[PDB]
């Protein structure tokens, strides 16, 4: 089973540096050609860098827009690819994927944000139904005022996954807001406890909010 | 056109 | 650079029908008798997944309904028969020359019967009110098509400042969309009015679906 996990993303100021790591397994790593690819709404999918195998002299190549600033490297003894990024610019913001066998295999990606704005933890608010009525009941969770992306949101730690809609984050004058709705049958809640779980890696924030019915 | 191998099925072709 | 231009930008296909997606390269991607054109599927929240390579060859464990054709500068991805789970963005990608380049992506939407939204309204939480903020939320869940209008009213009076609407991507199982609409106020303004209403107007009815509460009640 092939497995790529990238790490080291986060927030950094324009002009600063960041080093991404890619841990790989499930294929002969020393034979693999590895790459980094990034994705943004503005530019779509952009190939960033390539590093070939030992037989091809660990030969590197780069996208014109990152030449001189980005350095790809690898440690064949640890099955890791690195991407050293210097003099970062706001246009380098995006999701960075590590890929193996050129683009046969892809990691889940790590998010890089290049901005002079500051890290801010989310506030997490439970949304119980209106004070006071069908067969089904809908609950919610509001994650407000965080930077940078991303957050992860689950319900009962992953156990409750069907009937869930987690809405894409939007920018509200410098800070991100998102929501999740969950819909269960009326006998389920409030009898069984439903909890919203929010993590924001950049601020080391992990928060659980139980959805309590409203008291007047 | 040797087999791809490390290059991957999506990778460029050699020689 | 070899520039890949996909068409169409998006596409709505019924279950069991054919989806045809094109990719044009600015120069030839032919290379030792093999066209280096790959195709990827990107489902919501996920990395691109590799489907087709060398124009027409099937990736490992990729269903038979995905096939690719073409050579030189003109390629296509054909999906037939289309299923619910094929809702995704599809990218072409070129390995003839460095820099490796991707197309802009083509969004495949799966068509289904029109469905009105289930609407739920949520006043601000106790916790948010003690912060000094006030956010009123409407979820509009499990509807089709994506196109929808939501109108917020405060004491009957329409309100357009401070409203933010975010849609999910089309669901892989039931082919519906859902949407959050969030009216953000200052606490002081929230406590100056009593009646909050969100009105959803959808293709399925000229009559809007109205959901409402009063701040006093319970």
């Amino acid at each position: 089973e092939v497995k790529l996990e990238e790490s080291g993303g986060g927030l950094v100021q324009p002009g600063g540096s960041m080093k991404l790591s890619c841990a790989a397994s499930g294929f002969t790593f020393s034979d693999a050609w590895m790459d980094w690819v990034r994705q943004s709404p503005e530019k779509g999918l952009e190939w960033v860098a390539e590093i070939r195998n030992k037989v091809n002299n660990h030969a590197t190549n780069y996208a014109e827009s990152v030449k001189g600033r980005f350095t790809i490297s690898r440690d064949d003894s640890r099955s890791v690819v690195y991407l050293q990024m210097n003099n970062l610019k706001p246009e380098d913001t995006g999701i960075y994927y590590c890929t193996g066998l050129t683009f046969d295999y892809w990691g889940q990606g790590t998010t890089l944000t290049v901005s002079s704005a500051k890290t801010t933890a989310p506030s997490v608010y439970p949304l119980a139904p209106v004070c006071g009525t069908g067969s089904s009941v809908t609950l919610g969770c509001l994650v407000k005022g965080y930077f940078p992306e991303p957050v992860t949101l689950t319900w009962n730690s992953g156990s409750l996954s069907s009937g869930v809609h987690t809405f894409p984050a939007l920018l509200l004058s410098g800070l991100y807001t998102l929501s999740s709705s969950v819909t269960v049958t009326s006998n389920t809640w409030p009898s069984q406890t439903i909890t919203c779980n929010v993590a924001h890696p950049a601020s080391s924030t992990k928060v659980d909010k139980k959805i309590e019915p409203r008291g007047p | 056109p040797g087999p791809p191998g490390g290059r991957g099925l999506t990778g460029p072709i050699g020689p | 650079d070899i520039v890949l231009t996909q068409s169409p930008a998006s596409l709505a296909v019924s279950l069991g029908q054919r989806a045809t997606i094109s990719c044009r390269a600015s120069e030839s991607v032919d290379n030792y008798g093999i066209s280096s054109m790959n195709w990827f599927q990107q489902k919501a929240g996920q990395p691109p997944k590799f489907l087709i390579y060398a124009a027409s060859k099937q990736g490992s464990g990729v269903p038979a309904r995905f096939s690719g054709s073409g050579s030189g500068t003109d390629f296509s991805l054909i999906i037939h028969p289309v299923e619910e789970d094929d809702t995704a963005v599809y990218f072409c990608q070129q390995s003839k020359g460095v820099p490796y380049t991707f197309g802009g992506g083509t969004k495949l939407e799966i068509k289904r019967a029109d469905a009105a939204p289930t609407v739920s309204i949520f006043p601000p939480s106790s916790e948010q009110l003690t912060s000094g903020g006030a956010s009123v939320v409407c979820f509009l869940n499990n509807f089709y098509p994506k196109d929808i209008n939501v109108k917020w009213k405060i004491d009957g009076s329409e309100r357009q400042n401070g409203v933010l609407n975010s849609w999910t991507d089309q669901d892989s199982k039931d082919s519906t969309y859902s949407m959050s609409s969030t009216l953000t106020l200052t606490k002081d303004e929230y406590e100056r009015h009593n009646s909050y209403t969100c009105e959803a107007t959808h293709k399925t009815s000229t009559s809007p679906i109205v959901k409402s509460f009063n701040r006093n009640e319970c």
